């Protein structure tokens, strides 16, 4: 709960080897035929014996040593399953930013076996220690965590959507006579339906003392509308393969850490990629925070890289390539709120809100909170 | 890239154990 990411790492991992079973299984595959090769072949097989030694055969080629045609294997797959013909994941943002599950996905008409084969993949990635490049959310993280996603969580995923709650939450609608219901509304392959937000939502007007209430289950549905069977066969299928529930005490950060590996921070390319609003790079906050980053270690670095830009993962090209909602987007840090506020960060695009501190003891310290507490 | 992966995966290993 409160402990290191390397004990909780170790439980989950006592966790695998308590339950693990002899012997191995067979997974052969072509390369131009991985993922049908992949998918048949494991849902072929009763879900525990996946937990075996995994004997990952590309038919037709070398051997050798296992961790590296371990790895190479799930890197592939984790890239083949975002192929568009199988209709299974969507995009957010501009140039693939923001993966998430295509609603329409049923236009396969196997797309929940297909989710369930993702699901019991990605089990066999933590299960036997090997890393993905998928790039699920930190909201999808959540799910899988029975976390629910929050309010700030919206802004990752769609940016107007949560300006446009967040203006609910501060404004008085009755007072410029907005008109709102517990209902929502959903087109999917051409298809409108309606869902009610609760019990007869449908005439339930919504008021000020409506409003926190509205809010909670209007995101609670941004992120399950038109994906719940989708993500259930997806979680049915993880934990057919490595139970759901050994996945306690970790936060979504670091269940992206097991799930993606742990990426070295160039602390050099970081500082010659960020762009800055208000300040600039001889202001004494910057100044101030980039020592900060200096004195961090490596596990800190990318807590903050995931607070800022809402992922471990950096593009191949480094921090100059890294890429926003609205197309690329440098990392940026902004003078914004005051010294008695916490840093604050717009993931959709990779800002940091740092507030004029007066000493780098007040900025390093809120720093450091804010990156372990808040998103 | 696979080359990302493999220090990816050192990386999370050595930090690890
Ligand atoms: C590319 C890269 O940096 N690889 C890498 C490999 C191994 C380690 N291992 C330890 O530090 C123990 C770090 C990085
Ligand atoms: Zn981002």
């Amino acid at each position: 709960p409160d402990r290191s990411f390397r004990w909780k790492y170790h439980q989950f991992r006592f966790l695998c080897h308590s339950n693990a079973l002899p012997s191995h299984v067979k997974i052969s595959v072509s390369r131009q035929t991985l993922f049908e090769d992949s998918f048949q072949q494991i849902m072929n097989m009763k879900p525990y014996d996946l937990r075996r030694r995994l004997y990952i055969i590309m038919r037709g080629e070398e051997g050798l040593d296992y961790g590296g045609i371990a790895r190479e294997w799930f890197f592939l797959l984790s890239h083949e399953v975002l192929n568009p013909m199988y209709c299974l994941f969507e995009y957010a943002g501009k140039n693939n930013y923001c993966l998430q599950i295509n609603p329409a996905s049923s236009i396969n008409p196997d797309h929940l076996t297909y989710f369930r084969f993702i699901g019991r993949f990605i089990a066999m990635a933590l299960y036997h220690g090997k890393f993905i490049d998928t790039g699920f959310t930190l909201p999808f993280y959540k799910r899988m965590l029975n976390k629910r996603p929050t309010l700030k969580d919206l802004e990752s995923i769609d940016p107007e959507f949560y300006n446009s709650i967040v203006w609910i939450k501060e404004n008085n609608l009755e007072e410029c006579g907005l008109e709102l219901y517990f209902i929502q509304d959903m087109e999917i392959l051409g298809k409108v339906t309606t869902h009610e937000l609760k019990e007869g939502g449908e005439s339930i007007r919504v008021t000020e003392e409506n409003k926190e209430e509205y809010i909670m289950l209007l995101t609670d549905w941004r992120f399950t509308r038109g994906v719940e069977e989708q993500t259930k066969a997806f979680l049915d299928g993880f934990n057919e393969v490595a139970p759901l529930e050994w996945l306690r005490y970790f936060d979504e950060k670091e269940l992206e850490l097991m799930l993606c590996g742990m990426q070295e921070i160039d602390m050099s390319d970081w500082q010659k990629s960020t762009i800055y609003r208000h300040y600039t790079k001889n202001s004494k906050q910057i100044q101030w925070f980039w020592q900060v980053v200096k004195e961090m270690d490596n596990e800190k670095r990318i807590r903050l890289l995931q607070f800022v830009t809402g992922t471990c993962r950096l593009p191949v090209g480094g921090f100059a390539e890294l890429i926003g909602s609205n197309g690329p987007q440098k990392f940026c840090i902004d003078k914004v709120g005051k010294e008695t506020w916490l840093p604050r960060s717009h993931t959709c695009f990779n800002r940091l809100d740092l507030p004029p501190y007066k000493s780098y003891e007040q900025l390093r310290e809120k720093l450091l909170y804010a990156i372990e507490e808040t998103e | 890239d696979p080359a990302q992966m493999y220090c990816r995966e050192a990386a999370f290993y050595c930090f690890m154990h």
